[PDB]
């Protein structure tokens, strides 16, 4: 009777404690921080061939 | 005594829970101190939310539990008395 | 062997025994400290 | 703009903090009353427009008969009334009764006193915690403490001076899991850790002083010897400096492992050391021997992997580096060999200050070598040894359940201690 | 801030509750007027554990003595230390139990259980954060054996995380005062294993076994007992009352000591043991209060652990020494004997420091042994119950007073089985 | 010519008239017989006496007060005080029988033959002042007086004055202990009066100044009379501005202009910070950044809610004594670094200042110390949604089973009030959370 029903309630207790990614982990924004540098590297070496083919063009046209 | 011991390991699972949610608020405050995150802590939010709805009704359970729990022993003790005092007459 | 054998201090804690009042004298000098009559270098920029 | 404020948390913690915040009164130009009868009072003392120096200082306890006496006696209006902080019932050699239902109404007012401190000092360099394994508050409520701690301050530098249980002789009997489970809260947060152990200082006093049947006290001193040495260069001058943030960049190459030793070299008594020389070289022959550490493991079985030096009063370069380039090559002392170079030096030019009723003598060197080593494998060994001996009857277990808890931090602070002992011979290889 | 409610029954609960008050009033110095002509001002500091506070300075304790006829309380009242307590709080009846549980545990003591429910609801909510209740009765009247058992069922269950002790007296085994003292005995002991903290075990042939051999006196009074059973009862709550560098409690003792809550039997004694013509021949040095300790003379339960194991042990040590030649003794007792300890514990010695020595006094130490040496006491109970009990003996006092058969046949089980509990640690 | 009226109802509003009117009389050199020895004042213009004084015809300066009681037991103390030559003795109003913890009888029945011997003084009073700024109320919601009476006085003090400005420092019940059974059906029906016939309004709950004169100062045991001093360090700090000589002076119109942006929206906070005993003043500095972030604490309110569940929408700080504009701003920007403290969306500037030279002023029998700065701030919250909500709470609770109400309608009170005066409080209960939620 009322014992039925608080062992039922007790039985819902347990479901909501085993129901407990989308959450923020504990540390990030050193990993997340990591990854835009390493981006900004990758892009930063792009530009570094192109103006070091820049500056072979210009020993060139010093050249000339 | 069977209700009794629900009720306990009922009560300890949800401290032991509710004591690690609280643990993650933290790590959520700690990492804060981004808009992903941000919905993440929203996240946070109804989850403990629920939580506390559940904190909520355990405390009226086991309150209703020691309710009916004193009237038992009530009843048990007064027919305990009754008994013996048949017991006199005799 | 005097001083053991012949003896208000009885009821005594630790902490008042073991750590009295020192002697005025005793307190360091500081001879290696750099100055304060000239002050330090501060960020007095507050920002 | 140096400040170092320091936690001491317990019995270890006022009893300690006790003896440290004596030796300051006296390093500085302190009296007993705050006033005084040339600015390195400012890592640790605040001034008002009155002349006043109040310590940036927190004293915890769960027990008011440790604290009511520190208010009663001689160094009375020095402390600020606030600054000690008191229960009402003590936590009683335990863990949840320190960690969460005593623990959770003294989290609050500490962390009010803690930030009103901060907000004073300007370029806070670090807090200090020195605190107990052994009891309640010292390791219930100060893994608490770390544990809110991280939230509002993040990177800033928490150090960690422990006293550890001793290997043969220890007060108590539960005080293992309250060792064990102290360690899964303070491994991700604890910056630097050191170690002491008491039965290793009782040994040291009665042989290396001549001062047997000590107290705690007697104890107390050397233990804040160890730290005057560690903000040795931030208050006054020196011809190389250390800092706060320099101890865990040179002793904590992993973020795992921030076990360092400590070791204080010259401690001979009032009377011995008087008769005999005591150069450089014979003070750094000291603290490699294995009978004078601060704590009972030898690192004959180990290897050292980092280290640091500090010196004080007459010391000049040339006969630092002369018995340094000797303990490189003896081969009792051995390193690991991804540690090429292995040192860190340190200069002040300030002799150490005597205390008046201590058991030291007016000396002009001094080191503080603060070498971790794979010999704490041997350390963690023994307090796991001695756990599972006793977890396997759950000899104690009841106490700690009912008192805000669960059962499964016991079960997980083992086998966090299972990776963290398989840790110390990767790195140890 | 922290205070202990006292509660005494009886004849031995009042002629024990005269004695140990006696010493706590020469320790913080209280004549029987209630004023304090002492020396010192830590003889002041946490006065307010034992005493109240009223007009001026008087200081009248927190006691609750209780008993069934005023025969007892008559002559306690009448005594030195007569005028010390409040009159409201002696509770007296009419006519008693004597030597039978039923009749002061329903008849006569549950009809009087509800005037000592209110003396102490009157009291325990004076104080700020009560730490707990002392008890101190006999298992062999009809007072404090039925009575008493009935207050400890009936104070953990309005306050149930407030401390319980009992500073039991549990049947001397040889030579007894009473025959049907075995039914009042095992009675009460399913009644004490399921509402007590901690219990102490204090018998009176080991007080015996101890004045005739260790004081050497040829006539030892009750009032000399009554000192034996005091200067411990005093030397457990030091640390509340004193400093110290390493403190302790009522509370922290029973961490370290009850491993499991069916295991709380201890074994009392006291190290500073000397005749009057001994008394300057010994030097009160650390390891003679050590060496004492852990021989076979000491203990306050009439039990010989040598065939037992200790399981776990305390001690609270006073005097300003127990640092470090305390500590070349406790690591030298627990490898000289080694096989006296069990396996499965790291180490058993719990260490507490008081520095102020009791008065005219240097050093002392007390020892609380939890031990399997207590399943070897329990069943000389019912080695004489069950040589009593087939035979029906004595049981027209029983069923009569509303009692039946079954809770005798029930106390026989459930103490047969603390015996098998227990036995497996050895 | 900068003058300001009180008035104050009440046993709270006489009692508190008994405190604030001491600290006027050490402020401006003021000897209880009325007399003022020096002309000469230390920090200000040898007039600073006007917004409450005014001169007569023996050198004796007179208040500018009406005390009004539906009583005289609390009344002829004052008529034989100490300070008894000090008022005239028609500003001291009393009538024969109290209202009784009711709302009817000090409004429709017992409070009809007081309300026009008052509009008789309160008329002299204002046309003796060339240039008022507004008054003050002094008024307590769990009484008879000073609910039925004073919002009888608002009702007609709107006709008769209009655009005038009237400010009331009320008190409000504590949410634990109230004194009273009665109360939360006069304070509930006295919720109207306050926000239509009113133009700003603080809230004291004395359960409140309980926790600081306990806590705070060292006041084991106040009394009322240790919390009417702490309200006139409020009030004073707020008129400091208009007599003593300062930087930044702030009326009693730039409070409005800045802290109300919406008419059905005036409730602010009040909070005083250096609040510290003599025995806790030798110990600490008191600069200007110890005493502008004590009033963010919430402990340190004058009222029981937290802002920390509300939106701050503007503040008004005042400074007193030994403070620098370049301070005042210097700390003013570290509050705004924090996230504890936040502001709504819509206020992206939130702050007024005002600063006086002039130190506050201690007393003899005092319980403060004498310091050199001071702060008070009125900052106003989304945090009263929580105060108005432990009422409601209580007054539903009670008016389910209609218990008292038989008090109320035969004093002539229709029965329209015990449905509609709560549903009014709904619409302000309502209002608050939506002037302070975000943009869309």
């Amino acid at each position: 009777a009322a014992k039925a029903t608080s062992r039922k309630a007790h039985l819902l207790t347990d479901r909501c404690g085993q129901e407990a990614a989308r959450l923020p982990l504990p540390m990030h924004r050193d990993a997340r921080a990591q990854q835009t540098a390493e981006v900004v590297h990758a892009h930063a070496r792009g530009a570094r061939l192109t103006a070091a083919r820049l500056g072979r063009a210009q020993h060139q046209i010093n050249g000339q | 005594t069977m209700t009794l011991g629900l009720m306990r390991g009922t009560i300890h699972r949800c401290m032991k829970f509710n004591q690690e949610m609280y643990v993650t608020r933290g790590i959520i405050k700690g990492p804060l101190l981004a808009t992903r995150l941000a919905q993440g802590t929203d996240l946070l939010t109804r989850h403990n939310l629920h939580m506390e709805k559940n904190l909520k009704e355990l405390r009226t359970t086991h309150d209703n539990l020691a309710w009916g729990l004193n009237c038992k022993k009530i009843g048990h003790d007064v027919d305990y008395d009754v008994v013996r005092l048949r017991l006199r007459q005799r | 062997l005097q001083q053991k054998w012949l003896a208000t201090s009885l009821k005594e804690s630790i902490y008042t025994t073991s750590y009295p009042r020192l002697p005025v004298c005793a307190m360091s000098r500081r001879e290696h400290a750099i100055p304060v009559p000239h002050p330090r270098l501060q960020p007095i920029p507050r920002f | 703009m140096r400040e170092c404020i320091s936690i001491h948390v317990g019995q270890a913690g006022v009893q300690i903090g006790n003896a440290c915040w004596e030796l300051y009164c006296l390093e500085h130009g302190i009296q007993p009353d705050g006033q005084m009868p040339d600015d390195s009072f400012n890592t640790f003392f605040s001034e008002t427009g009155a002349g006043k120096h109040v310590p940036r200082a927190v004293f915890v306890d769960l027990e008011p008969t440790v604290i009511d006496e520190v208010r009663t006696g001689t160094y009375r209006q020095l402390f600020h009334p606030e600054q000690l902080i008191t229960g009402k019932e003590d936590a009683a050699n335990n863990y949840a009764r320190g960690h969460y239902t005593i623990g959770k109404e003294i989290i609050d007012l500490v962390l009010d006193r803690i930030r009103k401190l901060a907000d004073q000092c300007t370029g806070l360099q670090g807090f200090l915690v020195f605190h107990s394994f052994g009891g309640g508050t010292g390791s219930g409520f100060t893994s608490l403490l770390m544990e809110r701690l991280s939230v509002d301050y993040g990177k800033k530098s928490k150090l960690e001076f422990s006293i550890y249980p001793a290997p043969q002789v220890s007060t108590a009997v539960v005080e293992p899991y309250n060792s064990i489970l102290t360690t899964h809260t303070t491994l991700e947060h604890s910056d630097c850790a050191f170690m002491v152990d008491n039965e290793a200082i009782y040994d040291i006093c009665r042989r290396n002083l001549d001062i047997e049947r000590p107290t705690y006290t007697n104890l107390n001193r050397l233990i804040g010897q160890i730290v005057s040495s560690i903000t040795a260069s931030l208050r006054f001058d020196g011809a190389l400096n250390v800092d706060l943030t320099e101890f865990q960049t040179n002793l904590v190459p992993y973020p795992r492992i921030h076990f360092p030793l400590a070791t204080y070299a010259p401690v001979i008594s009032a009377e011995k050391a008087y008769h005999e020389q005591l150069s450089v070289a014979e003070i750094t022959n000291a603290c490699f021997e294995p009978a004078n550490q601060m704590v009972k493991c030898d690192p004959r079985h180990g290897k050292y992997m980092a280290c640091c030096l500090l010196y004080r009063g007459d010391v000049v370069p040339k006969d630092v580096n002369a018995a340094i380039a000797t303990i490189k090559t003896k081969r009792t002392i051995q390193f690991v060999d991804w540690c090429p170079t292995g040192f860190k030096v340190g200069i002040n030019y300030q002799p150490p200050t005597v205390v008046p009723g201590g058991d030291l003598a007016k000396v002009q060197r001094a080191v503080c070598m603060l070498s971790n080593t794979t010999a704490i494998a041997e350390a963690w060994a023994r307090l796991d040894h001695k756990f599972d001996l006793m977890y396997a009857k759950r000899a104690f277990v009841h106490w700690y359940v009912g008192e805000g808890m669960e059962e499964g931090e016991f079960s997980e602070a083992r086998e966090d201690m299972a990776a963290l002992e398989k840790d110390y011979e990767e790195v140890g290889v | 801030m922290r205070e202990i409610v006292h509660l005494q029954a009886g004849q031995c609960g009042n002629q024990i509750g005269a004695k140990f008050w006696e010493v706590i009033s020469d320790e913080h110095g209280i004549d029987p007027t209630g004023t304090y002509h002492g020396d010192s001002d830590l003889q002041l500091e946490r006065i307010n554990v034992y005493y109240n506070e009223a007009t001026g300075g008087k200081y009248v304790p927190r006691a609750v003595l209780v008993d069934l006829e005023p025969g007892t309380m008559d002559s306690v009242r009448s005594g030195p230390f007569g005028q010390i307590f409040r009159p409201d709080n002696f509770v007296f009846g009419q006519s008693g139990a004597g030597n039978n549980w039923a009749k002061g545990h329903y008849t006569e003591g549950a009809e009087l259980v509800d005037s000592v429910l209110d003396v102490v609801r009157k009291e325990a909510e004076s104080c700020d954060c009560l730490q707990g209740f002392q008890l101190t009765h006999s298992l062999g009247g009809g007072t404090g054996s039925g009575m008493g058992t009935l207050l400890i069922s009936k104070i953990r269950e309005e306050y149930p995380d407030r401390i319980m002790n009992t500073f039991s007296v549990v049947p001397s085994p040889k030579v007894s005062d009473t025959v049907v003292e075995p039914y009042n005995a095992t009675l009460s002991v399913h009644q004490l294993v399921e509402n007590t903290d901690e219990t102490y075990c204090i018998d009176n042939e080991a007080l015996y076994d101890i004045c005739f051999r260790t004081l050497k006196l040829t006539t030892p009074t009750y009032g000399d007992l009554n000192h034996l059973v005091s200067a411990t009862m005093s030397g457990v709550t030091t640390c509340l009352r004193f400093p110290g560098q390493l403190n302790a409690d009522l509370r922290k003792l029973a961490v370290n000591m009850v491993p499991f809550p069916r295991l709380h039997f201890f074994m009392p004694g006291f190290a500073p043991l000397t005749s009057r013509g001994s008394q300057q021949y010994r030097a009160l040095t650390v390891p003679e209060l050590t060496q004492q300790m852990f021989d076979a003379k000491n203990m306050m339960a009439a039990c010989d652990p040598r065939h037992g194991r200790y399981l776990t042990v305390a001690a609270v040590f006073r005097g300003r020494m127990s640092m470090k030649e305390v500590d070349e003794q406790m690591l030298n007792v627990q490898n000289k004997n080694s096989s006296y300890f069990v396996e499965w514990i790291p180490n058993n010695v719990k260490t507490a420091v008081c520095d102020i020595p009791p008065r005219g006094l240097k050093m002392s130490a007390t020892f609380i042994g939890n031990s399997t040496a207590i399943q070897e006491l329990f069943k000389r109970i019912s080695e004489q119950f069950t040589a009593m009990f087939r035979r029906k003996a004595f049981l027209h006092w029983y069923t009569g007073e509303g009692m039946d058969e079954m809770e005798f046949t029930e106390a026989e089980s459930n103490m047969n089985d603390l015996v098998s509990e227990y036995q497996q640690y050895q």
